[PDB]
């Protein structure tokens, strides 16, 4: 139950003995997104800031809101 | 725009090649001898070889001392220190006065190093724990170095760096799409944040984020820093550390000045000197300007005697514009500048005269003309002959007032109707007394 | 062409008392002329100083402005040495808002006598193969590791035990480093990184300097000379893990049962072999601005046995004492007054300001005519000493303007038309009645 | 050696004192409305802000 | 001019070797005081002083002041921040623990303790026999006499 | 929580294990004291002083830096007495401003600046008390006496 | 998991039930309250004064380091008008320096001494910025009081 | 990211008989709930100098303790 | 034999203040004579103080130095005896550096009025015989007195309050019930067999008990400034008490006396030496006099017509006129032959000296000559002297010797005039 770190004069080495948690492990990049997420209204092209509680869609501000509890 | 100061037009002295003070050059007419004087001051702070030399400018009020010092300071350059100072500075209640004293003759001298700062950073991307296939005696495997994957608005590099570096990573939080930074010579890791990319994946989150940085992932510059010779001492004095009840306790409480013993200085001076036999570290002497000297103690300038003849201390430019007055400090002793003559004996005496019409005029319209403003000649010379009547001073301050009442009655130019309204509106010290003393039975 | 922190001052030139081996004063020697008694009793006082017996023993320097008080001063400090310690202080240096006068007093004192010990330690020095760290898995925290080092005809391999592995990790020491090893405190001093070890590296972790590596045997002694005064210990005793009061200057108004702990230790300290307590000097310059409570204590300071061998200095006349009404000889109180030797100094003549001016000079790498030296000296004598030193200066820099390269009667009289002396201008002054203030 | 150690009686405070002698028991109620009042609230600060 | 250390300031150093006898100069270096300095000790040390009420309320409160007012502030004042101490309690598995920022990093050569055992090497400096004996047996040993 | 400390020390004569409050615990690891390390603690203020490691733990790193002392002669536990000098001056400065004790307060009051203070009546006639008391056991013996004021 | 704690009190002269948020929940777990104490709450204050345990289980043990309380003899519920006066002078002291936020178990009260110090004129403007604003919303109204001078 | 609790509602102000240590009845938000804007700020030079003046020199703009 | 704190001092000698029921002096008691138009206008001021009806009031005594006015003031305080807060203190003892001069009046005024209350505390002490605790934790022991024995059953908190203070057999304890602290006493003789030796408590093993305790209202202001304020207390780094808090102390203590819920007990404060006080004191003083919780003060003074302290005014006893209507005035009178030889006596029987019948007259006139204070000194040196010489009387050569060696003003002065040339600034 030894973890040996020998700074040689080769190299560094970490050892890790037989069934050692092992904590070293790995990483990697998650796929992104290509577009953003938009208003749900058709014209309105800002973003998301956010998304609706009545109903359920995307929104960007006052106005917007107001179109969506309108139209549905 | 940067606001008129009251000496903004003093750009330098006005010197020929061989030294000799010009009639008008650089804001400054008049006073060639004073001027001669100055160079001479100037050449001799550039000379790089004395200390603890003194000149006292001596002179009325409002003959242009104040403003020669500044213009040697100009003409010096901005890469010597010049610390100004008035004589009420030393009286402070935190501290003895004779320590404001040794501080400012500390801050008069600057020094000039060099270094270069070598970084790898940038987004992080990846991490690959390289292993070599061959565990050792005794163990399933054995790492040999850690791959990590940075990039910047440049282009993605892959760097090989020891394993060590992993167990700082864990004790940070350090996952993808973090931007990291490690300096090359301490061998550390910092993390900064999350991306800016990553913005808009969540509506609200806790973290910043801080942009995607442009240039290079390994950056490697040259920078050369200047610092006073008393910013070490502050600087050593009080360690400014986080890890100790000691640093941290101070750094609760209300800062206070110390009296900085002399052994401070004495290693402090030690390791200067072998850092610029090292050839590392350059040394340039400044310059202290002390305006009212006559404000000063009788201690301190008992202690300015031991001061001036040490072999460390800068160039120090005294001002004063007192007569024969009372030293302060004592009861009685009378003496010329208001200052003690065995100190007066260690000093220079630049001596300054007054100001005649001619040259009063040409000053006033030195400061017109920088000021942004158009007079005629007609009423230029009215108030060059109300300042002649006067003092300078109160010819110059009339300057403004007179423009505003012009451009409020719509004239771009002030007229002599506009000069005479102004010196009706305001007074002189001379008629303010002269009222004063006729109506002293109330007041 | 480099210039270091210390530069020509007023008194750079002095390089000691100029004295021979019978203690007779030399006309011109080591920067000092002139002034033959005094000098003489300098001397005195300095054998007597470098013997070392006898305690709180004063001495007083008096005489006309610009005599050479201070230029004696510096003299014999410059002769002392080094390696004894000379404190120089001003007359208000002491008057403090962190500390009474008296204790200002007793801290200076306290400054002078100082205490030199010899400090050997066996340390290894040797340059970084390899190092092994095992750390454990849960266990108790117990760490076990090895450390090889090599030079260039030895080699060899230590164990480690729980103490050093964690300084060796604060200091992250690697392979390719030469480092120190203090054997008995435990502290790793690292000099820098090697050549042949450098080839194989990772990306920068450690940019810096280049050394070389130690040859010889990997195990050797190394030796320090500490002198410490008495006053810092005194405050390194006041409180615990108390050491920036030594540069911040925090401690005020110490305990005095510390003041005696420690000069008991320092008795015992002495005569046990181990360090060895040595007396300096103390250096109170224009001590006439002196309250009289600081005369009367010193009164009862200079009485002890570690009292330093304090020098006095004063220029003035029969003058009432700061803080009273009563007239006194020098501005001091007799009873202070008549517990010291009084060493006067006598004013200048030609003949000896002629040389001062070319000592100076020499000093300043100012030539000048011997015409220009006689006018010089006539002003150095119509006016004072200093005028005529400060004028040395002004005078090289206005004949350097006009590319020349030997100072001239002109110059000089150029320089002394431009600049002024107290004298005329105090003769101007008296022109502008009005002009000035508070007449 | 060591130090001679010394140890004083502890100091006595009544039950009577410790139940209502206390501003800061009897004038809990007071101190609420001082920061209630207080200029540091968040509300002011943000309606200021 | 660290906070955790005795620095004197810049001396000279002569590293003696043992073969050749040849001495090698250092230059201005960092000094460490010598760690003896320090000997004084107060004459007399008291308990603080502490109340007493006479109900089970004030002897809560009084027993928590025994300890402490709350485990983040005793963590606090012992290791410099409650994440400070959690890191020192873990530090344990890392290879290179960052430095602790509490008390128990202050470490007085002394203690907080103020009783001062007799050291041994007295016996030295208490006899001039013993003194003697000491000298003279470094000579021998030096010399290489049996 | 943390009630009992057994603590096992083993002297020349043998070796006892003692059970000990848990102020001895918090000071011996504030002190960093392992097994086989020679420690001194003292029951009437409850400080504890450690000395080094073992002489027998000599050979066992090639490379040290701790300061090994010999195994203490006796027995574990043991009283002496020890004849002590004071003013009454000590006595009330230590009272005025407390620094013994293994507690936080003191600790931490050990490291401040030592600025001095104006003792009130109060502490100096209590500290009359105790000396009467002390006086009266027949330990403490009363020795005034002179105070010598210079250029009065 | 937490969000507000029923508390049952009883008197002899009624029963009453409470619904507490978790903030008097913590004040009462403080006081280090059980069930079967005599308590005293302050709905406008938040101020819980545990008044010791209740006698009829003085007989629980024969040895109990607690002290016994009768029964209180009054009403559970109890209503009063109260008027309350406080200076601009308190609010100027109370505002200008951090609130010691310290009423016992804490040593960090210990460390520095309190001192009067200078109140800025910003912090004057702030507090009579907001006494206008609650004197316009009627909670609260102000009275001009009388400054006397002696040996003027 | 940071939140700054204002207090609690009116209508919120009934389901605790026996109000905590320290709680404020504010009236709720009104308008656009992600507001989006400029503002202007004027600061005297005082106040930037008594800020870096220390480590937490904020407090001494009301305290006067520069 | 031991030698106490309290040795013979100066006023040592004085206990109390002699006077009959009637408030007349008689000519010698409890250690004090002469003065008799003083000792009867002290006995009022006494009766004044132990009576506590009024507040504010002033007396200032002024005499003739050396004539008793500081030792009457002194045996008024062991007449007064404890239990009534007395507060003596030099008039330039207020002068201080980390605080104010008028806070330190107001400092002392609150040191001498106090709060007294009394309440009720259950208190268990008697002889333990056995403890038996198992391994929550039961615990069980059998307490014994001289007249009873009581078996107990532990609650858990008992278990540590025992447990913490180790109690074995035959140990007299006594434990308060509200709290948990065991205080022990001793041990009993009885299990002495095989470390103070107290013997078995007396009555029933519970007691309630009334206790009675005062509190300085200085006391009460400070407990109330810190988080700890009753430290500070000892250690004096209080300062700067705000007036906001003493205001609504005073009320609580208003409301508290109209209630009943406790008492107030006026006190004395005896300022010393007042004729160096400045005026912005005096002025303080001359409003701090007309508050109701203003206790009474003795101020004593031994000068006549001087510049008062702060000013160039001249006023009688270096006091200003306004703070003289204020307070009432006691002069006292220079001691005669019989009253001086009598003062002899009782200090020669203080110092435990036995001396010649025909050395009083001698003493007598070396007193009458030289302030009479000369003689006191005097008699010690004597006996010294005696006992240098191995005899036993003092006589009247081994006077007249130190004559000779010490030296009074009028001596040394009279020696002085012609030795002025080595003598500084005269
Ligand atoms: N040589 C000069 N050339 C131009 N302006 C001058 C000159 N000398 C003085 N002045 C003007 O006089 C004004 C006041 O002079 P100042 O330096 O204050 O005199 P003092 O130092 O004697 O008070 C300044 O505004 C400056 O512009
Ligand atoms: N004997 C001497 N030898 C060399 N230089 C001297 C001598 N006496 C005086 N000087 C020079 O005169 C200058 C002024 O002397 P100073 O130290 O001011 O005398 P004092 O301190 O007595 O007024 C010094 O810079 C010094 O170099
Ligand atoms: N009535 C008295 N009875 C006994 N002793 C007295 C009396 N009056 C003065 N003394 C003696 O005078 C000494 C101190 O005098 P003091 O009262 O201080 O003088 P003053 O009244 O001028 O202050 C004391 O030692 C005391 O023995
Ligand atoms: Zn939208």
């Amino acid at each position: 139950p030894m973890v040996r770190y020998c700074s040689g004069a080769q190299g560094s080495t970490l050892s890790f003995p037989p069934g050692v948690p092992a904590p070293t492990a790995v990483s990697q990049r998650p796929s992104p997104s290509g577009p953003p997420p938009r208003c749900s209204v058709p014209g309105c092209p800002h973003p998301r800031r956010y998304a609706c509680s009545r109903t359920g869609q995307a929104l960007c501000s006052l106005q917007c809101y107001r179109i969506n509890l309108q139209m549905r | 725009t940067q606001r008129i100061a009251s000496h903004s037009h003093v750009k330098g002295l006005g010197l020929d090649e061989s030294g000799l003070a010009k009639q008008a050059a650089s804001g400054l007419v008049g006073q060639e001898n004073a001027r001669e004087a100055c160079g001479v001051i100037v050449e001799l702070i550039k000379s790089k070889k004395m200390a603890g030399r003194a000149v006292l400018l001596a002179g009325p009020p409002g003959t242009g001392k104040t403003a020669l010092a500044l213009a040697i300071a100009q003409e010096l350059g901005s890469k010597v220190p010049f610390c100004p100072m008035v004589g009420s500075e030393v009286y402070s209640t935190e501290i003895k006065k004779t320590e404001v004293l040794m501080e400012n003759f500390r801050r008069a001298i600057g020094l000039r190093i060099k270094e270069t700062k070598e970084v790898y950073e940038g987004e992080v991307t990846e991490l690959t724990p390289c292993e070599t296939e061959n565990p050792m005696g005794g163990y399933g495997k054995t790492i040999s170095h850690v791959i990590i994957g940075l990039k910047t608005a440049k282009g993605t590099k892959q760097l090989k760096l020891d394993p060590s570096i992993f167990e700082s990573l864990q004790k940070e939080r350090v996952e993808a799409g973090d931007v990291i930074y490690i300096e090359a010579n301490s061998g550390a890791v910092k993390r900064q944040g999350r991306c800016d990319t990553y913005a808009t994946e969540f509506d609200l989150e806790a973290e910043e984020y801080v942009p995607l940085p442009k240039g290079d992932v390994h950056k490697k510059k040259e920078i050369i820093q200047d610092v006073t010779l008393h910013d070490l001492d502050v600087a050593n004095a009080r360690p400014q550390g986080g890890q100790d009840i000691l640093s941290m306790m101070g750094q609760l409480m209300k800062p206070k000045k110390t009296e900085i013993t002399d052994k401070l200085r004495g290693e402090i001076n030690k390791v200067v000197n072998k850092y610029i036999d090292q050839g590392i570290a350059e040394l340039v002497p400044g310059v202290l300007f002390v305006d009212e000297v006559h404000m000063l103690d009788i201690e301190c300038f008992t202690y300015l005697h031991r001061a001036l003849e040490s072999s460390i201390a800068p160039i120090v430019i005294f001002a004063s514009n007192r007569g024969n007055c009372v030293i302060r400090g004592t009861e009685d002793i009378t003496s010329p500048h208001g200052i003690p003559l065995d100190l007066l004996d260690r000093v220079m005496i630049i001596r300054t005269m007054l100001y005649t019409p001619q040259e009063m005029k040409q000053i006033i319209k030195i400061r017109a003309q920088t000021e942004g403003i158009n007079i005629s000649e007609e009423a230029l010379n009215h108030l060059g002959e109300i300042g002649t009547k006067t003092t300078l001073r109160y010819s110059v301050q009339l300057l403004t007032p007179a423009n505003l009442l012009a451009k409020i009655n719509g004239k771009d130019s002030i007229e002599k109707e506009h000069v005479e309204e102004i010196s009706e509106l305001f007074y002189d010290a001379k008629s303010s007394a002269k009222i004063l003393a006729d109506q002293q039975d109330k007041y | 062409d480099v210039t270091r922190i210390e530069r020509i001052g007023a008194h750079s030139h002095i390089r000691g008392l100029g004295l021979d081996d019978a203690l007779e004063p030399r006309q011109a020697s080591q920067g000092m002329v002139g002034q033959l008694a005094a000098r003489r009793a300098a001397g005195v006082v300095l054998e007597m100083i470098r013997e070392g017996k006898i305690a709180g023993r004063a001495v007083l320097i008096a005489g006309q402005p610009g005599t050479g008080k201070t230029a004696i001063a510096m003299g014999m400090a410059q002769a002392l040495g080094p390696d004894t310690p000379f404190t120089a202080i001003a007359g208000s240096e002491i008057f403090s808002l962190e500390m009474s006068k008296t204790e200002a007093l007793t801290q200076a004192f306290r400054r002078s006598i100082g205490v030199r010990i010899k400090e050997e330690t066996e340390i290894i020095e040797g340059e970084v193969v390899e190092i092994q760290i095992d750390r454990p898995a849960t266990g108790t925290g117990s760490k076990v590791g090895k450390l090889t080092l090599k030079t260039t005809e030895m080699e060899t391999i230590y164990d480690l035990g729980t103490k050093m592995i964690e300084s060796l990790t604060k200091d992250k020491v690697q392979a390719g480093d030469v480092i120190t090893i203090d054997k008995a405190t435990g502290k790793i001093s690292k000099l820098g990184r090697s050549f042949t070890r450098a080839r194989d590296y990772d990306a920068m972790g450690s940019q810096t300097k280049f050394v070389q590596c130690p040859d010889g045997e990997l195990q050797k002694r190394k030796e320090v000379v500490h002198t410490v005064s008495l006053h810092e210990i005194d405050v390194i005793n006041s409180r615990t893990q108390g050491f920036l009061a030594l540069f911040s200057g925090d401690t005020g108004e110490i305990k005095s049962e510390v003041r005696e702990q420690i000069n008991a230790k320092v008795a015992e300290w002495r005569e046990e072999g181990k360090a060895e307590i040595i007396p300096g000097v103390l250096f109170i310059d224009e001590v006439h601005m002196l309250d009289i409570e600081s005369f009367s204590f010193l009164n009862r300071a200079l009485e002890s046995d570690m009292a330093p061998v304090l020098i006095m200095a004063t220029n003035r006349g029969i003058t009432r004492i700061r803080g009273t009404s009563y007239q006194s000889p020098h501005g001091i109180p007799i009873d202070l007054l008549d517990r010291l030797l009084i060493v006067s100094t006598t004013p200048y003549s030609e003949k000896d300001t002629k040389q001062i001016l070319r000592i100076r000079c020499e000093e300043e790498d100012v030539e000048m005519s011997e015409d220009a030296y006689t006018v010089l000296t006539r002003i150095g004598l119509e006016t004072s000493l200093r005028y005529a030193i400060q004028l040395i200066t002004a005078a090289s820099l206005v004949c350097r303007k006009r590319k020349g390269t030997e100072v001239q009667v002109d110059d000089i009289k150029r320089v002394y038309s431009l600049f002024l002396d107290e004298s005329r201008s105090t003769q101007y002054m008296k022109e502008y009645q009005d002009a000035f203030l508070f007449n | 050696w060591s130090p001679f150690h010394i140890s004083l009686k502890p100091y006595h405070i009544s039950k009577f004192i410790y139940r209502h002698g206390q501003i800061r028991v009897f004038n809990h109620s007071r101190d609420r409305w001082l920061r209630v009042l207080s200029p540091f609230a968040p509300d002011y600060i943000q309606r200021s802000l | 001019s660290s906070h955790c250390k005795a620095v004197s300031g810049y001396s000279d150093q002569v590293v003696h070797q043992r073969r050749s006898a040849t001495s090698s100069l250092r230059r201005c270096l960092l000094t460490e005081l010598p760690s003896f300095l320090c000997v004084a000790s107060p004459r007399v040390t008291a308990v603080p002083l502490d109340s007493y009420c006479n109900d089970r309320s004030a002897e809560y409160e009084r027993r928590v002041l025994k300890e402490g007012g709350s485990l983040a502030a005793k963590q606090c004042l012992l290791n410099g921040a409650p994440e400070l101490a959690a890191d020192w309690l873990n530090r344990r598995s890392q290879f290179f623990p960052e430095p602790a920022g509490g008390l128990w990093s202050i470490r007085p050569q002394n203690g907080w303790s103020f009783i001062r055992i007799p050291g041994k090497e007295s016996l030295i400096t208490d006899s001039g026999k013993l003194y003697a004996l000491d000298v003279l047996l470094t000579r021998l040993k030096s010399q290489g006499h049996r």
